[PDB]
């Protein structure tokens, strides 16, 4: 019954769990990456004594974050959670399908393993631009195994972009439109569609990079007749979609927590938040060549991909003024998630307004390569992501698991991160205005007090990390079963209690169309 | 080059750096003033007893928060795009100097008349003269005129890499195949530093930059003190 | 015999920040105009200018491969 | 050919408490016996594969 | 040729698939396919929510477009009206 | 929301040996890596 | 059919806190020291 | 942009099978016609062991690591020239 | 029991062992890359193999023989084909980007021209247009076979799609055979790379998608299809004609246009 249960699963809450634990786990590792790059920098000088090892390092911090720590949680844990309990659905459309999805991930971890284990790694950035990432300058089977294991986490996010887009469209009450489904449903099936149609760009170009390493082509490769910019365009067209597939069930769970909190029953202006997001999601796919700024375009295409960057500004703030205005007249319960909720609107928009910065093509002649971009991703990515899944963990935690978490402790966790990530990034705007490279295992001189400060802020937020294991700990220790919930007139995943039974909505919603 | 504890850009050498400080300066009055509204309304909407959670209409509010960001945008935009099309605009150079990246170092070739060539490699920290700077020295310096309008080429016999200056508001990438074209004006004498800026191995920290910009007479020296 | 040659004047063949065929163009007509000069009546110093815009532009190592590829018989352009 | 499609749906169906994928009997096992062998196993051989590549090897 | 030998789904479909069709045919909706139609939702005229056991849970949308679903458990008894607008829903169990 | 009292109460004699154990479960392993890092960069 | 309720819908027991908390010490443990064992490894193979 | 064709009233099995027998397969007929008379080999070119072409910066993983996977030695030179 | 029409699909070892048989194909194949051996790749590719075969076997065994597909859980099944073939045309469309890339913007290692000095390619009017022929024709065999379905028709079914699964076995035996002709290579730069790359996966969805309507052929001998209720055959003829649009982009784009 073991096996049966959790290596055989066709459960969406048993597979979603599987995916929170598995992301968890990955966000240890990611974490551990985090903390040997900023000992590197924590004083002038090497510590490793071996760069290569560094830019190992850096590019499994990178690649372990985005797509074993922050997708799964996102996307496969509280999407497989939450989605079919939103809907009142008995499970996803592809109950089978969705478990392979899951199972494709510790195959895929493991080759990034091994990427590192053998040979002196993929000290490539997560980017993986040939040549540096070709056969000459990465000979060996490094490479090639981080190649196989985009591969791998590819498939599982498309077969599972499929299942989330079939289960949300197919598997509502008959009563139900589009337009009567939770935000947090719309953000999963917009970051889906954003997948669907991104990754196999992404399989294509890593494939030729494959074979421009194995088979002798000549895709990237000048002397064929090649190009490296090609990847680079192939790569990024994947990559900014990405950007916002990591962002977008973030913004879904937020907008539940602010409402939530707030006592509301709904989030103001339903209809602008799905307008936003399905114009994030639009605009997503027409940017990406702002990753490439200094590759030497015309000053044309460099006005363009300038302007049609900064309009994604305009459905953003929607987002973010409709936030304030679901807190605007709530009745505030000042809960641990509602902190999360809160500290995720205001980071969030300091790193989206250092992307506006980097948007104008010619200041980013300066900032391109520089800590200043490094700031700009923690805030808007690593904390906006890490903020709306701590937000949404703490206050779902007791549906999934039946417990309650210690309220006062989860507040002191983030008080602990909240100091800990802004001692990090921030002071890295300085360095990127003043020049600091990014990918770089030593700086000159003048850069050591903003370094040092942003080591020493790293560690902050390791305690907090810790503190967060502790706090899991004590509330499955304790065992403080929930008996209700407030809000569950618009709050359908919690009407079955904590957790819910195994099998949910066996007998559909009744939803009439009057 | 950078000096201890700095906050913002290094002070620009050249015209089209001023233009970017003054841009930025716009951009960043900007940035501050709505990362603060949106902290402050946060504040305010977390700080009163009073309450109002039956349904709110959004169409009206919602024609303020589309306008009034558009309207910023496009005065971001403007000044943006101005300074793009002046650093594309015709500039007619007096001197072509080529750059190709390696790993880990930079060579310079300047062949409009002589065919000269050198490599640039960084000083290690244990032969630095004293008072010299870790990292950023190099043994040969790209000797340039000042006051003139130069044109940059830059390219790779290896990997990616970038050819960056910040002061002279400067970064092409170096890529294998390719020739990218860039402009340089110094408006003044001095040593000028800069760091490969892709990455492009294990000593991608190890590759800097030094302009050594002169008067044009010493340039004109300098030339011809290499046949 | 004009001169007073400075450096390569802009081209607005060639008008973006990629100069590769700028290069490659006059590397070309160079050695295009050197080979017809070899015809009754002619001097290569018709050819200056391409030769002068060339070797302002191109790196030394296209220069030098693409020479040892003319004489290779590799040399992929037409000349 | 004749149409035996309702003798399979008789066997499909019937109560015996099977999983889909043993109810057409001991073959299925066989087959997933076989597959789950070499699946495993075969990650076993990767994971040694591993390790004998992750050292030099002189 | 022009000739038959294809089977019909009234030949061979089977399990819950055929079950589906034979209800279609009488008219039912055994198996919550289509949504249902409001009554006036009065006292008098209260809307009848189908149950195979004794409580199930009705979403109201209270107005036509709202988005907002209003969620709640039904159960066997005297009807309750939903929190939101107050439209009666009586449980018919199974 | 509301919940029954705790089965199995975690008194904060109870609490600091959990702490201290989670804390020491990922300090230790690397604390000894680091303070070895001599020991490897040397091999 | 499988075991419900809180405690019952997870691939590991929580009913001894102190083997819980042994058992999420290794886990979680085991993940952030690898990567300074991969790092050690690295530095070690030449 | 429907052809020179033109016959419905109810689209079906007869209309399709008709196509397939009145157009698709004459279609592929004339064209296998057309092909098995353009057959017969071609003078095969002068080699010249340009540089972008018989690229090599791996050998191939069956072999002698020199050949391609389906290697013709009458038209397919290796970086040296053609095959004895 | 469910009172909804959704399909709760018994605990299933197929997803394991399918995540499991990609780890050994990519390790497989990083194996025979770099360290000689085939041995990884072998053992992956088999266990693949038994793993689609008892997944789709499966599913058979849930619709055909226990009547698992309702009209809700068919519905469901549509969009996730369109959905897999969209992603599909994604994929498809990297590999155009690259061959346009490098087409439009010949550098002068090629000679600065396209084709290539020293590329002499195939004719598109010799057997890439008769290749052509074969899989437009397919296209009108399977709507035949699809609509003899439709109409009850078993004998012209059988007929039809033999007819379309023959014409893909043509095409692929053609592809074969001009492969070994082609006097370039995939090693023949950005032309043979793009070439090759390209058309190469499109043979491979050609096998998959002859292998599918193979699947179909013998699912229709043993009478599984109803003539309202052939998602498996429609999924087929989708992907099939998705095969050949991609294959009229190939050849207007690179044997064409490229030549
Ligand atoms: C529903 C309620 C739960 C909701 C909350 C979810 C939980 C969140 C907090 C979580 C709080 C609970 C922690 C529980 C501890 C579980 C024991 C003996 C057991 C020892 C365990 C150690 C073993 C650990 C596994 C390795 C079957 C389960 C699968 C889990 C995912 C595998 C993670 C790693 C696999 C990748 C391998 C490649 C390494 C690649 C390395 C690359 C560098
Ligand atoms: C929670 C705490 C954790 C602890 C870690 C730190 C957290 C960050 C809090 C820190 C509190 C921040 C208050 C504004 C910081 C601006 C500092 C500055 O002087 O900046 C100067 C400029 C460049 O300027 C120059 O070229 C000239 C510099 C010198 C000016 C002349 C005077 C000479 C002496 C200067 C003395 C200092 C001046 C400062 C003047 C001070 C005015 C306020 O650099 C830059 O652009 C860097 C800007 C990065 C872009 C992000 C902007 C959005 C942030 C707005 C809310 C803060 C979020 C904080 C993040 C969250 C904070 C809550
Ligand atoms: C969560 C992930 C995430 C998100 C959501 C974003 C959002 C944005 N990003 Fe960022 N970005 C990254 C993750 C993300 N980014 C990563 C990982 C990289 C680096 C990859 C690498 O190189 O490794 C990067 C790099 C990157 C670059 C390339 C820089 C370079 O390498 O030189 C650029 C350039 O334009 C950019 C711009 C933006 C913009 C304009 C947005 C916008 O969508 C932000 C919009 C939000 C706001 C503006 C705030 C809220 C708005 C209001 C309150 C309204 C009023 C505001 C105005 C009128 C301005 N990003
Ligand atoms: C979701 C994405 C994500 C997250 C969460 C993080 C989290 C952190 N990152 Fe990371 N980082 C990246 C994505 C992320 N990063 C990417 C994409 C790059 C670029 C790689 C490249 O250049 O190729 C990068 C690069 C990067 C650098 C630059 C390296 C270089 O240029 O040389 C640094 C330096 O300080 C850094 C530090 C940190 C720190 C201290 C944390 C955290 O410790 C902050 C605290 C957060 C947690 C502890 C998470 C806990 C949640 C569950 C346990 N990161
Ligand atoms: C008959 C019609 C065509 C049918 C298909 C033929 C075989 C293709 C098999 C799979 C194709 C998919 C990968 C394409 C990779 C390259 C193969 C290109 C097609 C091909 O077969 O190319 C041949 C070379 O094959 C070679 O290198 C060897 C190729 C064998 C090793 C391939 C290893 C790479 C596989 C990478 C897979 C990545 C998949 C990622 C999917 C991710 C999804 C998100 C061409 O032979 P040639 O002798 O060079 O020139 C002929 C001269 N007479
Ligand atoms: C370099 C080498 C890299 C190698 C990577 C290898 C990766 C994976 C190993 C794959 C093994 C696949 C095993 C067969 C999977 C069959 C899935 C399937 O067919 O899923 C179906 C749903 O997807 C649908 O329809 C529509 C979708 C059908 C998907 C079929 C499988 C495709 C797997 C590869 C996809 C790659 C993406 C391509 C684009 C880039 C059925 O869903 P279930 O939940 O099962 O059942 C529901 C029941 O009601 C059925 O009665
Ligand atoms: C000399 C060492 C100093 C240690 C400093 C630690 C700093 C802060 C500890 C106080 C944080 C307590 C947070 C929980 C308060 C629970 C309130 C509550 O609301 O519980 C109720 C019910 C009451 C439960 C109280 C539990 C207190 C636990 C102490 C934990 C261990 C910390 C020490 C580390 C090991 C030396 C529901
Ligand atoms: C809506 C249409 C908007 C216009 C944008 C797309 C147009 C492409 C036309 C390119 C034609 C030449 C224009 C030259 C401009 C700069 C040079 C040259 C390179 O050109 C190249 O390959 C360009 C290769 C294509 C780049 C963008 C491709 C996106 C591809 C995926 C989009 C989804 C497609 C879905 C298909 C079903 C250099
Ligand atoms: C030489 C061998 C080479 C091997 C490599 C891959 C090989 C071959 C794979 C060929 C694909 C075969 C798929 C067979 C699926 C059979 C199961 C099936 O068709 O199942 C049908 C459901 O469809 C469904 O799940 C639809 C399921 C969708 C399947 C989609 C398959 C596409 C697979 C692509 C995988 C590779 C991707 C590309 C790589 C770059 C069952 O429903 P019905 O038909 O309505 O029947 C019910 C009626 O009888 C009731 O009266
Ligand atoms: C980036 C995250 C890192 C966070 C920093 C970790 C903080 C410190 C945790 C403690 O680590 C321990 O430190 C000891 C030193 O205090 C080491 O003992 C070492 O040093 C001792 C004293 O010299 C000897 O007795 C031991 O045998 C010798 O192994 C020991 O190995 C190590 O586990
Ligand atoms: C999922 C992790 C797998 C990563 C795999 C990396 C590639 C490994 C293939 C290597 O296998 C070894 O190769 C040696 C040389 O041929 C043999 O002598 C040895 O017997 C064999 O075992
Ligand atoms: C028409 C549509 C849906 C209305 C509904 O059926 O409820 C609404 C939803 C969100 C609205 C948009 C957003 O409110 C954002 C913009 C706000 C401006 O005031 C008008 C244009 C603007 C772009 C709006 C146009 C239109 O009214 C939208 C698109
Ligand atoms: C045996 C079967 C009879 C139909 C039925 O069983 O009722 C018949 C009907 C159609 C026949 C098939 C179709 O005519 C198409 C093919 C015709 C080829 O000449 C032989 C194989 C071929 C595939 C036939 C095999 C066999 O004779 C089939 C399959
Ligand atoms: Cu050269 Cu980085
Ligand atoms: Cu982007
Ligand atoms: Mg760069
Ligand atoms: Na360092
Ligand atoms: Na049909
Ligand atoms: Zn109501």
């Amino acid at each position: 019954m073991f096996i049966n249960r959790w290596l055989f699963s066709t459960n969406h809450k048993d597979i979603g769990t599987l995916y929170l634990l598995f992301g968890a786990w990955a966000g240890m590792v990611g974490t551990a990456l985090s903390l040997l790059i900023r000992a590197e920098l924590g004083q002038p000088g090497t510590l490793l004594g071996d760069d290569q090892i560094y830019n190992v390092v850096v590019t499994a911090h990178a690649f372990v974050m985005i797509f074993f720590m922050v997708m799964p949680i996102m996307i496969g844990g509280f999407g497989n959670w939450l989605v079919p309990l939103m809907i009142g659905a008995p499970d996803m459309a592809f109950p089978r399908m969705n478990n392979m999805s899951f199972w494709l991930l510790p195959p895929s971890f493991l080759l990034l393993l091994a990427s590192s284990m053998v040979e002196a790694g993929a000290g490539t950035g997560w980017t993986v631009y040939p040549p540096l990432a070709g056969n000459l300058a990465h000979a060996g089977a490094s490479v090639d195994l981080t190649i196989f294991s985009l591969h791998l986490a590819g498939v599982s996010s498309i077969l599972g972009a499929i299942n989330f887009i079939t289960t949300i469209i197919n598997m509502k009450p008959p009563a139900m439109s589009q337009y009567q489904t939770p935000l947090f449903v719309w953000s999963v099936m917009i970051t889906a569609v954003l997948l669907l149609l991104s990754l196999p760009v992404l399989a294509a170009g890593i494939t030729m990079l494959l074979t421009d390493r194995n088979l002798n082509t000549t895709f990237f490769d000048p002397a064929g007749g090649g190009d490296p910019i090609l990847y680079q365009h192939l790569f990024w067209f994947f990559g900014h979609p990405e950007v916002y597939i990591l962002i977008l069930p973030g913004f879904g769970m937020i907008s539940h927590i602010v409402t939530y909190y707030s006592g509301k029953k709904e989030p103001f202006g339903y209809m602008g938040m799905v307008w936003a997001m399905m114009s994030i999601g639009f605009l997503g796919f027409i940017v990406w060549a702002h990753h490439m700024f200094t590759v030497g375009m015309d000053v044309d295409t460099r006005a363009y991909f300038t302007s049609a960057t900064m309009i994604i500004a305009i459905p953003t703030g929607v987002k973010v003024f409709s936030w304030l205005a679901t807190l605007h007249g709530g009745n505030i319960k000042w809960s641990p998630a509602m902190m999360w909720a809160l500290g995720f609107i205001f980071l969030f928009t300091v790193g989206g307004l250092t992307g506006i910065v980097l948007a104008n093509s010619s200041l980013d002649i300066v900032l391109h390569d520089t800590y200043y971009v490094v700031a700009h991703f923690h805030y808007v990515l690593s904390m906006g992501a890490v903020f709306a899944i701590m937000g949404g963990f703490v206050h779902w935690f007791p549906l999934f698991s039946g417990y309650t978490l210690n309220d006062t402790w989860a507040k002191i966790h983030f008080a602990i991160m909240f100091v800990g990530v802004n001692m990090t990034f921030f002071p890295q705007h300085f360095l990127g205005l003043s020049g600091m490279p990014r990918r770089y295992s030593d700086y000159p001189d003048a850069y050591t007090m903003w370094n040092t400060i942003s080591s020493m802020g790293s560690f902050i937020s390791l305690t907090a990390v810790m503190l967060m294991v502790f706090i899991i700990w004590e509330a499955f220790a304790s065992k403080r079963e929930v008996l209700t919930v407030d809000l569950t007139t618009t709050n359908l995943e919690w009407l079955n209690g904590c957790p819910p039974p195994y099998h949910t909505f066996e007998e559909p919603t009744y939803v009439n169309l009057k | 080059m950078a000096y201890p504890m700095q906050l913002g850009f290094q002070d620009a050498t050249s015209p089209i750096m001023e233009e970017l400080l003054h841009f930025h300066d716009h951009t960043l009055m900007i940035v501050f003033l709505i990362s603060s509204l949106v902290l402050y309304i946060i504040s305010l909407m977390l700080t009163t007893k009073l309450t109002h959670t039956s349904t709110m209409d959004a169409q009206e509010v919602e024609t303020i928060w589309t306008i009034l960001p558009a309207i910023i945008l496009i005065l971001i935009a403007l000044p943006s795009l101005r300074i793009l099309y002046m650093m594309d605009e015709i500039n007619n150079p007096s001197l072509t100097v080529k750059t190709m990246g390696h790993q880990w170092y930079w060579s310079y070739e300047y062949t409009d008349y002589e065919d000269l060539s050198f490599d640039s490699y960084m000083i290690p920290t244990s032969e630095l003269k004293p008072g010299e700077l870790r990292l950023l020295e190099v043994d040969n310096r790209v000797v340039l005129p000042m006051e003139m309008t130069i044109r940059m080429l830059v390219s790779s016999e290896d990997v990616l890499h970038s050819w960056a200056v910040p002061s002279l508001g400067l970064k092409t990438d170096a890529i294998p195949g390719r020739l990218n074209q860039t402009t340089l004006m110094s408006s003044r004498p001095g040593l000028y530093y800069g760091q490969c800026s892709e990455i492009c191995g294990s000593n991608h920290s190890f590759m800097p930059i030094v302009l050594e910009l002169v008067p044009l007479k010493y340039f004109e020296k300098w030339s011809a003190s290499m046949l | 015999k004009i001169k007073n040659y400075q450096t390569a004047p802009f081209d607005s063949r060639f008008p973006n920040q990629n100069q590769t065929r700028n290069c490659w163009q006059n590397y070309l007509d160079f050695h295009r105009c050197e080979k017809a000069m070899t015809a009754k009546g002619g001097d290569v110093s018709v050819c200056e200018w391409y030769r002068r815009v060339y070797k302002s532009l191109c790196p030394i190592s296209w220069v030098s491969t693409w020479d040892d590829r003319r004489a290779e018989g590799t040399f992929p352009g037409k000349i | 050919f004749e149409n035996r499609v309702a003798e399979k749906q008789k066997l499909f169906q019937e109560d015996n408490g099977l999983p889909v994928h043993l109810k057409g009997g001991a073959t299925d096992n066989i087959l997933y016996r076989v597959t789950m062998t070499l699946c495993l196993g075969g990650t076993l051989y990767s994971l040694y594969c591993l390790g004998w590549a992750s050292f030099p090897h002189k | 040729a022009s000739g038959g030998g294809v089977p019909t789904d009234e030949e061979q479909a089977t399990g819950l698939e055929r079950e589906v069709m034979l209800a279609a045919r009488k008219g039912q909706d055994p198996y919550n396919i289509l949504a249902p139609k409001a009554t006036s939702g009065t006292k008098e005229d209260p809307n009848l929510v189908p149950s195979i056991t004794n409580k199930r849970i009705v979403g109201c949308i209270c107005e036509e477009d709202n988005s907002t679903v209003i969620w709640f458990w039904l159960h066997k008894g005297e009807a309750q009206r939903c929190p939101s607008c107050g439209t009666h829903y009586k449980l018919v169990p199974h | 929301i509301t919940a029954k009292p705790a089965k199995t109460p975690t008194s904060p004699k109870e609490q600091a040996i959990g702490l201290s154990v989670t804390f020491l479960s990922f300090l230790l392993p690397a604390g000894w890596v680091l303070y070895h890092l001599d020991n490897y960069k040397k091999s | 059919h499988y075991e419900e309720g809180p405690g019952k819908n997870i691939p590991f027991s929580v009913e001894n806190k102190w083997r819980l908390l042994a058992m999420m010490t290794l886990f979680f443990g085991s993940g952030f020291a690898a990567p300074f064992f991969i790092v050690r490894h690295q530095l070690l193979k030449k | 942009a429907s052809a020179a064709k033109g016959d419905h009233g109810g689209t079906g099995a007869r209309t399709w099978r008709f196509l397939t027998f009145g157009l698709a397969l004459p279609s592929v007929a004339l064209c296998t016609l057309n092909s098995w008379l353009h057959s017969g080999h071609r003078e095969r070119p002068a080699f010249i062991p340009y540089h972008h072409l018989r690229i090599r910066t791996k050998p191939f993983s069956w072999g002698d690591g020199n050949h391609t996977f389906f290697h013709n030695p009458r038209v397919n030179p290796l970086p040296t020239g053609y095959e004895k | 029991h469910q009172t909804h029409a959704y399909h709760m699909v018994n605990p299933s070892p197929w997803p394991l062992t399918g995540a499991l048989s990609a780890l050994l194909m990519t390790s497989g194949l990083t194996m025979w890359f770099h360290f000689n051996s085939m041995t990884l790749l072998m053992i992956g590719l088999t266990t693949n193999m038994l793993t689609m075969y008892q997944w789709w076997r499966d599913v058979i065994r849930e619709s055909t023989f226990q009547g698992h597909h309702t009209p809700a859980v068919q519905k469901g099944l549509r969009y996730g084909m369109i959905l897999f073939i969209i992603s599909e045309v994604l994929f498809f469309t990297g590999f155009f980007w690259a061959f346009y890339h490098s087409s439009l913007a010949p550098t002068p290692e090629l000679g600065g021209c396209w084709p290539p000095t020293g590329i002499h390619p195939l004719n598109p009017l010799e057997v890439p247009l008769l290749n052509t022929s074969v899989l437009l024709a397919s296209g009108v065999s399977i709507t035949w076979a699809h609509h003899s379905l439709m109409e009850g028709d078993r004998k012209h079914m059988l007929q039809a799609l033999f007819i379309t699964i023959t014409l893909g076995v043509y095409f692929t035996l053609l592809q074969a055979s001009e492969y070994y002709e082609a006097p370039f290579t995939i090693s023949d730069g950005v032309y043979g790379s793009t070439f090759f790359v390209a058309t190469g996966f499109h043979g491979l969805h050609v096998i998959i998608g002859s292998t599918f309507l193979i699947v179909c052929f013998f699912r229709q001998l043993k009478f599984h299809f109803t003539s309202n209720h052939h998602f498996g055959f429609e999924a087929a003829a989708w992907y099939w004609h998705f095969v050949d649009v991609v294959w009229l982009f190939l050849y207007v784009s690179i044997y064409w246009w490229g030549s």
